[PDB]
């Protein structure tokens, strides 16, 4: 019988599978709170740089912000 | 039919039960004392309680260096790993040599695990979402359906936005693996087959298995796979991941703390019974090509209780180290990495030894040879080098084929030597003749 | 007139080696002549490169400069085909800042391996009699036609969707992918209505298929191994086949890919068809390059390789020793050496003969006399560019023959290298640097 | 500034058709990114990262199918579906069989004693493009005579599978010329059975017989000599009878290659 | 037995400094064997490490090879425990190319320097056999806990939270009073009766609101790389570490001066310590020459055999190999040569830990071997000797297996002179 | 300006809810027109990095410049003379005050050749520090 | 078309400016609304090489990361 099995078709004893991949899920690392908190400064020693913005690239442009100037 | 190459001959060490070596056996003739050294080696990885031990093999050129190494590999099995490497590998663009070299030492730690995986197959009959604010899909509902049965399901987002991916619709034939949230849509199901004259959906049978299936498997992996996978992740779902994978992926110099996370998870698996360690062996023929900073890397890698055995190969002599500009040392490798190696020594052949490897190597390529011109190639081997003779034997019985003969004789051996000439002959011309 | 991107090079008379069917070589044909037994040699080495048994044979062709080893390397690519590949380059140009030398060096020896792959797929293929499309979910039918059936089809949605978006109508020629459902336009074999304004094009017409509408055909599609590394490196890889943004292909995906390949073999899919590295100027390489190589040549996808050089007792770039040809004595052992001899007064008369043919230049006897006479004593590169400098210098004058007042006044206008390091010398304090 | 020259696989095609040919390499292992985890996660990291996800997310909407659709790992290959017919040489000759009975514009009926090969046949067919119906033992009879039925009155159906241990009552007229039988069963009973629906297929039309044997195996040993014959008292005997009932030169006849 | 990943290697028997309690070392203790001195010497760097006060203090360990000086670090290592940094690399590894050699000492000074934490929680607990929950959302969380049952009242704006992320009947999960993060813990015997690698615990107990206290270690590193990026978490483990801007640092050192000083944070002072120190350059040295005058810097122990011998990037040659300008900046350790006695316990303790019985006459020649050849040869024979004794069925190692072993395997001494006796047939002299 | 931060909810509200995900916040003391001068001192630090690569912003590439890997560029000329003259007009107006500092080049001799000449030009500089 | 915003008035307030009351006003309009006006643009030219070098390669003007 198992041999006639092999004879209509191997896979009816060995089927083939899908290759696949090992899902090993994330390692979890863990660390304090006060860590996130560093470089944070508090409100009134901090930010408000934005005068010095060269790089913001606003609505409209000098030829126009002069008249706005003066 | 495989393509035969230089080294395709070579089917183990031909050692006896008692582990001396047989005179010819496995492909491999004389070399008595080193095949026997390498058989201790064998035995030596087979028992997995070592780390870092190392070994040299010393010789002059064409002495079966790289044979041996190879025969320990055939000796081994395809379950043991075996990670060939030349130490010109190391010197990256990408990442720095000892970043090479240390992942080249995690490839040759096998690790054999348990997977258990979830999957689910079925035509989906229908597919709902559930939607609200905490605006948001809470969960999509989806039904599937096989020969055995039907089932609904409620699964994550994720899994519904990988449905509107494969661009799944009712009636179609999906497998989703949950463990990763991998789908795949088949094609449709052979039901729906007879409904048009001309489609350009693809048909598929409809599952015959459960709706949800458990199933257990073996994966091989190595530690260096485990390194990649969690230092470049791939898997993930949410959209910084995605953006990250848009850059260009290169080699990263991996951190000592990734590669101690995951010794510390391989052992909870192997503690837990999941997994099966399987230590391996590096390979570094030419390891004279490696530098002062690699050779020292190796003062710490080679002490470590986690590294592989390592397998060393040269054919220099009392040569200068590369990095150091004027320090000699023996086989262009340092005093001090020397100390913590044992060193297997080869020989050079005799003519009858070189005969008979003439013989295996023609009997190998499927080439018939009478008795006048396998002396006369090992006269030949004897004058300038085996592997000259060796590559004789091809071009031979090409030549014998357009004269019609089935077999190489003298003559066709004195054609192809007159044609080809060796190295010593060339050089003889470019000194004298000039 | 009509001067397509290939004009005439360096070797464009080069056609073939002028080989017999025995490997005898012919003292004048298709383009080459003399070098009979360096011809004989590469005959015997195109041989083992067609019967592709033997895996990672490398030959080295060695003599004097302008002796014909590139000439005999072309004719070997000639009379190979494009059928096999081909992969030539300079020793220069692996040393990328995209990839290390190694990384180069693999890329190359995989170009020059081809994959054949073979699959089944079923068509269907006539002339569109009838199409319509009830739009408001969409209806529709289609007609197709061959010279022996007709057969009228209810279509799905999806390939009214395919239908319209490539704008098929009727009196086309068209076939339709069964397995997806791709559509391609051959052609129309009835024209468009004249009635209709503007969309006039007046196009060419095509015969209606033969046969059944459905048949079942076999195809086959040529990659190189280093394409499916390429495309299976990342996501989106296939970009750098263009932009060679390739750098350091990770090791595991060649592993898998060529195991892979090699059950593809076994399952009838694919056929490995091996072809041939060429590398002119090896001496270009360095000691790590050719420490690659040893260990390259021993795989069993490694392909033939061939090399040229000059040099004879040379350094070795990137070290102070000195060995034949500018190569370690580690791979020259591992290789068979070619030897081009230089050449006689009958054979640059008849490589300059040969050369006049491919250009279109009529030349007198004389002339060719005076020709033959100038390649002996300066070169036979200079001999060879000086024709075309005639052939004008005739032209300008309205001359039909190039006669040897012309040859002279080129050979006047043009210097050698040895007349001008002689008026060189006469201006030593002049020049700069010396 | 604009060609063909993306035709990198020959033979035209696009370039999507030779990639999805040759993409079969999947990660070892997949992972996803690590979790940097506290106990208490400060107001400010957690907002910056909520306004810079959503950010992210609606701004790439547009582009979002495309680009997680690029993005995306391989992680399942499944076999190709070619190594269905590639692994049986009773479906390669089987493939020539019915492509012949297609192009004389013929039907068949393809019987198996298996189911499961039934379930392995449903693929080869769809392999085919060819469309089918199925009986087994699983159908209801009620589902057995409407399906039957529906292959008889449709000629859109190519053929029709069924299984030879149900066969069942009901079954009046077949409308089809040819029958294949896949392999042959031990007992008697269900050869008389098949001989029986060899003949009570119908006088109406001429008919044709194909029976598929492995040769050189015991296929064949069973179907030229005859060697059933011998074994066929098993059947209606049971085991408990005689454990050694087949002779040590039967044992040597049936089981023996050339 | 089971593989576990760490396996026997080269310093796998020494298990610390085998020194009492006035710091005097005992001839064997702790797989250490001699080097009386400089294990004396080692437990006094040991107490200065562990006491904290003084920084960037540098140490040499300095001898021929074979000497123990790896031994004496690894030694200094274990006994020094986990609670403690201890970064060790090779002089190698700084040669990057994602980073310059500076950056590279930069966070290897910084990896082994600790800040410990202390963080206080309020966490909820009980056994999911059964969940009343709907989901705006309504739910009592019907959980059980051994003590009393965990129904409690729930407020109706994130019940949705509790049944976001699977929460099924059949488990056991835990709770935050102030997060609200939720946890399980998976297919528990008394819950999922009616899965492989859950937690197979019982109920849980407690008075459901228990309180937890948990201690985080975090390098200066860690919150140097945590900080300089939005994700630059994945940096640690994938490597893809930057040049750090020094705008980062010094404001990670203020920070972490301010914890200190206001009690919410506690600075844990380690070791690097980097063998094979002749590999560093003048650059490199030059660094480490102002590196080391930082408080915020650790304790540093090199190795480096040498005589007076080159320094790497120059052609001027200097003691151990390394400029004078920074030997006078440390204190220098010798380790000397073995005796007879000394190799012999050596050899005794290598064959205890590899689980080898060898004669006393083995062991009497393995002791010549080692002193005319290396004691890391005569190591290595151990194990050859010992497959070799067990390829015929011995139980112990004899003269004739070593003598065997020592005929297949040979060392640098005999090699040499084998290589000079085919001179022409070796390669590039 | 149109910052706008809940800092949480009061702590009168103890039994308003059985959990909770964020902390509760007392009531602030004083005047709710809080109002008072501070000072910060800057250097390059968020003048010249500050303008090489944008922080913030709200389009598709800022944002994904946000999880871009750091790395230092090579300031033009330009931008600093720009930068100094905002900051001389801000000085003018008053409202900043320039402090010039040190540098402390220890083991001077590891630098180059080529760092020594440039070194030159950065010394004749007249807004060069001591 | 390309609106843009250049500033408002808030006329429930006159004749103040840089103190708490009007200061966000900016400016008033002054002439009819056709104002045609030539406006000169000083450039290098390899201000114009990096601009013309990438999508936003202007930031590259700033960074220098050409």
């Amino acid at each position: 019988v198992r041999l006639q099995r092999i004879c209509n078709h191997p896979g009816l004893v060995e089927p083939r599978h899908p290759g696949s991949s090992y899902v090993a899920g994330p390692l979890e690392y863990p660390s304090a709170s006060l860590i996130l908190k560093a470089l944070e400064r508090d409100f009134w020693k901090e930010a408000d740089l934005s005068m010095f913005d060269l790089i913001g690239l606003e609505n409209k442009i000098t030829r126009h912000e002069a008249e706005l100037l003066s | 039919t495989q393509r035969i190459a230089s080294h395709s001959h070579v089917k183990g060490l031909g050692l006896d039960e008692s582990g001396l070596a047989k005179q010819a056996a496995s492909g491999l003739v004389g070399q008595e004392n080193a095949r026997e050294a390498c058989g201790v080696i064998v035995e030596l990885i087979k028992s997995k309680k070592m780390a870092g031990r190392a070994v040299l093999l010393a010789g002059p050129p064409g002495t079966g260096k790289t044979a041996l190494a190879l025969a320990i590999a055939q000796e081994l099995g395809s379950k043991v790993p075996f990670c060939p490497m030349v130490g010109s590998e190391v010197y990256s663009t990408e990442i720095k040599k000892t970043e090479v070299l240390m992942e080249n030492f995690r490839r040759a730690i096998g690790l054999r695990i348990k997977e258990t995986k979830e999957v689910y197959e079925g035509e989906v009959t229908e597919l709902t979402p559930c939607e609200t604010e905490n605006k948001t899909i809470s969960h999509v509902i989806i039904g599937l359906k096989t020969a055995k049965g039907t089932k609904q399901l409620k699964l994550d987002p994720s899994i519904f936005e990988s449905l509107q991916k494969e661009r799944v619709e009712a009636g179609d034939v999906i497998y989703i693996e949950a463990n990763s949230g991998a789908v795949k849509r088949q094609g449709r199901c052979d039901t729906y087959a007879t409904e048009f004259d001309l489609e350009a959906e693809e048909y598929v049978p409809l599952p015959k298995g459960d709706v949800h299936k458990k199933k257990e498997i073996i994966q091989d992996v190595t530690l260096h796979d485990l390194d990649v996978a969690n230092a470049r992740p791939q898997g993930g779902q949410d959209i910084l991941s995605m953006m990250g994978q848009l850059m260009k992926p290169k080699k990263t110099e991996i951190t000592d703390k990734l590669r101690g996370e995951i010794n510390k998870v391989v052992n909870k698996y192997i503690d837990q019974g999941i997994a099966e360690l399987v230590p391996g062996v590096l390979f570094v023929d030419e390891v004279h090509m490696l530098d002062i900073e690699c050779f020292t890397y190796l003062h710490r890698a080679l002490e470590s209780s986690i590294a592989p055995i390592v397998i060393f190969a040269s054919n220099r002599g009392n040569c200068v180290i590369r990095g150091t500009e004027d320090i000699t040392s023996p086989h262009g490798i340092p005093l001090d990495l020397l100390d913590r190696v044992m060193i297997i020594r080869t020989m050079l052949y005799t003519p009858q030894e070189m005969k008979q490897i003439i013989k295996i190597r023609a009997q190998t390529e499927g080439i018939n040879i009478s008795e006048e011109a396998l002396n006369h190639l090992g006269e030949i081997g004897t004058k300038t080098t085996l592997r000259y003779s060796v590559q004789l034997l091809t071009p031979a019985n090409l030549l014998a084929k357009i004269n019609g003969k089935d077999s190489i004789e003298k003559e066709h051996v004195e054609e192809i030597s007159e044609l080809f000439y060796d190295a010593k002959s060339s050089a003889k011309i470019l000194a004298d003749q000039q | 007139d009509v001067t397509r991107i290939e004009r005439i090079g360096a070797h464009s008379h080069i056609r073939g080696l002028g080989l017999d069917d025995a490997l005898e070589p012919r003292q004048a044909s298709q383009g080459m002549v003399g070098q009979l037994a360096a011809r004989r040699a590469a005959g015997v080495v195109l041989e083992m490169i067609r019967e592709g048994k033997i895996a990672g044979r490398a030959v080295l062709i060695a003599g004097q400069p302008g002796t014909g080893k590139t000439a005999i390397a072309m004719g070997m690519a000639q009379a190979l085909g494009p059928d096999t590949p081909f992969t030539a380059i300079a020793g220069s140009e692996i040393f990328s800042l995209e990839m290390s030398k190694t990384e180069a060096l693999t890329q190359a020896f995989r170009r020059s391996i081809g994959v054949r792959i073979k699959e089944e797929t079923e068509i269907i293929e006539g002339e569109v009699v009838e199409i319509q499309i009830d739009r408001p979910s969409k209806v529709g039918k289609l007609t197709l036609k061959t010279t022996e059936m007709e057969t009228i089809y209810d279509l799905g949605t999806k390939m009214i969707e395919s239908l319209t978006k490539d704008k098929v109508q009727a009196g086309d020629v068209i076939t339709i992918d069964k397995a997806t459902g791709k559509i391609s336009k051959l052609g129309r074999s009835f024209t468009r209505a004249r009635d209709y304004d503007a969309m006039g094009s007046q196009t060419k017409f095509v015969q209606c298929p033969d046969g059944e509408l459905q048949k079942r055909k076999e195809v086959v599609h040529t990659v190189s191994l280093h394409e499916i590394d390429v495309i299976n490196s990342r996501t989106q890889g296939f970009l750098a086949l263009f932009s060679g943004d390739t750098g350091e292909i990770k090791s595991e995906v060649r592993e898998q890919i060529n195991a892979k390949v090699a059950e593809w073999r076994e399952e009838g899919k694919a056929e490995i068809i091996p072809g041939v590295l060429f590398i002119d100027e090896v001496h270009m390489l360095d000691i790590e390059s050719f420490s690659f190589l040893n260990r390259a040549l021993e795989s069993d996808m490694a392909p033939v390789l061939i090399m040229a050089t000059n040099r004879g007792i040379t350094r070795i770039r990137g070290t102070s020793y000195q060995s034949p040809h500018g190569i370690p004595i580690d791979l020259l052992d591992r290789l068979l050496i070619v030897s081009t001899t230089p050449y006689s007064e009958k054979d640059t008369k008849q490589i300059l003969r040969i050369r006049c043919e491919e250009e279109d230049v009529e030349m007198s006897e004389d002339a060719y006399t005076v020709l033959t006479r100038i390649g002996l004593e300066t070169s036979l590169r200079y001999a060879i560019q000086l024709i075309t400098a005639a052939s004008l210098v005739c032209r300008k004058r309205k001359g039909t023959e190039v006669q040897v007042d012309d040859i002279k006044r080129v050979y006047s206008l043009f210097l050698d290298e040895s007349r001008s390091t002689q008026y060189m010398k006469e201006y030593q304090d002049a020049f700069l640097f010396n | 500034p604009s060609e063909l020259m993306l035709t990198l696989c020959r033979c035209g095609e696009s370039l999507q058709d030779v990639i999805d040919r040759v993409a079969f390499v999947i990660p070892p292992v997949v992972a996803a990114p690590p979790s940097l985890r506290v106990p208490r996660p400060p107001p400010l990291y957690s907002h910056r990262m909520r306004i810079l996800r959503q950010g992210l997310r609606e701004h790439a909407a547009p582009y979002f199918q495309q680009l997680r659709q690029t993005t995306a790992p391989r992680l399942l290959q499944f076999p190709e579906l070619r190594l269905v017919q590639f692994d049986s040489g009773k479906l390669e000759a089987l493939a020539i069989l019915l492509q012949k009975l297609k192009s004389e514009g013929r039907r068949v009926l393809i019987l198996s004693q298996m189911i499961l090969m039934l379930d392995i046949l449903e693929m080869f067919l769809n392999f085919h493009y060819l469309t089918y119906v199925r009986i087994d033992e699983n159908a209801s009879s009620e589902q057995r005579q409407e399906l039957m039925r529906s292959f008889n009155r449709d000629r859109r159906i190519f053929c029709a599978i069924l299984s030879t241990h149900s066969r069942t009552t009901g079954i009046n007229l077949v409308e089809a010329d040819t029958v294949v039988f896949y392999d042959n069963d031990l007992n008697p009973v269900m050869d008389a059975k098949a001989q029986e629906w060899c003949d009570r297929i119908g006088r109406c039309k001429d008919i044709h017989i194909y029976r598929l044997v492995s040769g050189n195996s015991i296929e064949e040993k069973l179907l030229k000599n005859g060697t059933k014959d011998l074994i066929r008292e098993v059947a209606a005997q049971g085991n408990d009878y005689s454990m050694a009932f087949l002779t040590q030169r039967t044992i040597q006849e049936l089981f023996e290659v050339y």
